[PDB]
């Protein structure tokens, strides 16, 4: 696992000053197309950047102009950066392909009634899906075997920060006694979509 | 499509720095400055790979240098505080007497220095908690998580108290079992 090195800039109740840089590796169709993007962010504004597509350092604001001229003068730095797509971006991908790119965690589905307003008749139905990875997921609501696509309000993809996601897909309905509702979840972790039912 | 980000920062005059790797918005690991060692987000990752924390500490020293260079160039322009946007949610459906986790999602704030204290009932809570270091964002703000494993009960109420220089009063987010 490699970390990319960095040179120096040009020059030399309390207030706060923030500086940060980010090395972004972008993978398209797997390793086929890789793109490296370095950013230098003083406070909240980006000032200078290096794009693998352009191959040079370019300034984003007035602050980044000295660094762009300075760092482009260093030929060894540019020749090292242009080749960093393979030596750095592609390297870490191979190191982390097994447990991140090829990581699959099965979701846990629960269905339980709820009330959108204190109407006290449990008009709303909740399908709770939590603990899954990756985020790509499809949750559908079925009433008596028929797909219900109108009146479905949901929560977006929620990130728990522990490499697991959660989401809620809700159905506003009038629960007639004797009807069966089905929540169907389709996820890369499972070959067959999970189904959970709730009987009035 | 996937994105691996190597994000580091340095902040003055607090002299607070951080080094971490982010994958699709989830932290892979961060380097602990005080203990000078690598801290993996999940322990399972440590068996498959490794990382030399010395190379991380070398970049941080440069960040301090470039921050001092960029500050003078900018005519000592200070940063504009951005108040966070807190959200408290549970880790799973809430059943009485069933162990669960509480999450406090701090987001959209800068600079990356906040102080978070859990406030169950009216009494603070210090046990069982964990957190994550500041995670990077596209707009260059920050993200943070604070957890609290607890035991649900009808008569227990929780609060997440967040302190940030962009706020006039500490933001209080509440959670209680409603049924
Ligand atoms: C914790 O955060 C608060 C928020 O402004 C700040 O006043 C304080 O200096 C921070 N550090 C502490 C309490 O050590």
């Amino acid at each position: 696992w490699i970390s990319l090195w960095k040179g120096f800039s040009f020059g030399s109740t309390r207030p706060r000053f923030l500086w940060q840089l980010k090395f972004e590796c972008h993978f398209f169709n797997g390793t086929e197309r890789v793109r490296l993007l370095e950013r230098c962010i003083y406070n909240q504004e980006e000032s200078v950047r290096f794009d693998s597509d352009v191959g040079e350092y370019r300034a984003v604001t007035e602050l980044g102009r000295p660094d762009a001229e300075y760092w482009n003068s260093q030929k060894d730095l540019l020749e090292q950066r242009r080749a960093a797509v393979d030596t750095y971006c592609r390297h870490n991908y191979g190191v982390g392909e097994s447990f991140t790119v090829q990581r699959r965690v099965e979701p846990k589905v629960t269905v339980y009634p709820s009330k959108t307003q204190p109407l006290q008749h449990h008009n709303l139905l909740v399908c709770s899906v939590s603990g899954f990875y990756p985020g790509s997921i499809e949750v559908r609501w079925f009433r008596n075997g028929q797909e219900e696509k109108a009146g479905v309000v949901s929560t977006g993809l929620i990130q728990n920060g522990d490499w697991t996601f959660q989401t809620l897909v809700m159905l506003e309905t009038v629960p007639r006694s004797g009807e069966v509702y089905t929540c169907q979840v389709e996820h890369p972790s499972v070959t067959s979509p999970l189904t959970v039912e709730w009987r009035a | 499509e996937h994105v691996i980000i190597q994000a580091e920062f340095y902040l003055n005059p607090d002299q607070s720095g951080e080094f971490m790797f982010d994958f699709d918005g989830d932290e892979i690991f961060h380097v602990d400055m005080a203990k000078k060692e690598t801290v993996w987000r999940l322990e399972e990752f440590g068996r498959f790979a490794s990382f030399e924390a010395q190379g991380a500490l070398a970049n941080i020293a440069v960040d301090k240098a470039n921050l001092e260079i960029m500050t003078k160039r900018s005519n000592y322009t200070p940063i504009t505080n951005v108040p966070p946007e807190v959200t408290v949610l549970t880790n799973s459906p809430v059943e009485l007497r069933e162990p669960n986790v509480l999450i406090c999602f701090i987001d959209k704030f800068t600079p990356p220095v906040v102080n978070v204290t859990w406030l169950r009932n009216g009494k603070p809570v210090t046990t069982g908690v964990s957190e994550t270091v500041f995670l990077p964002r596209e707009d260059h703000l920050f993200r943070k998580f604070h957890y609290l494993p607890f035991l649900p009960s009808t008569e227990d109420v929780y609060d997440c108290r967040v302190e940030h220089w962009g706020l006039d009063e500490p933001l209080l987010k509440h959670w209680e079992f409603d049924t």
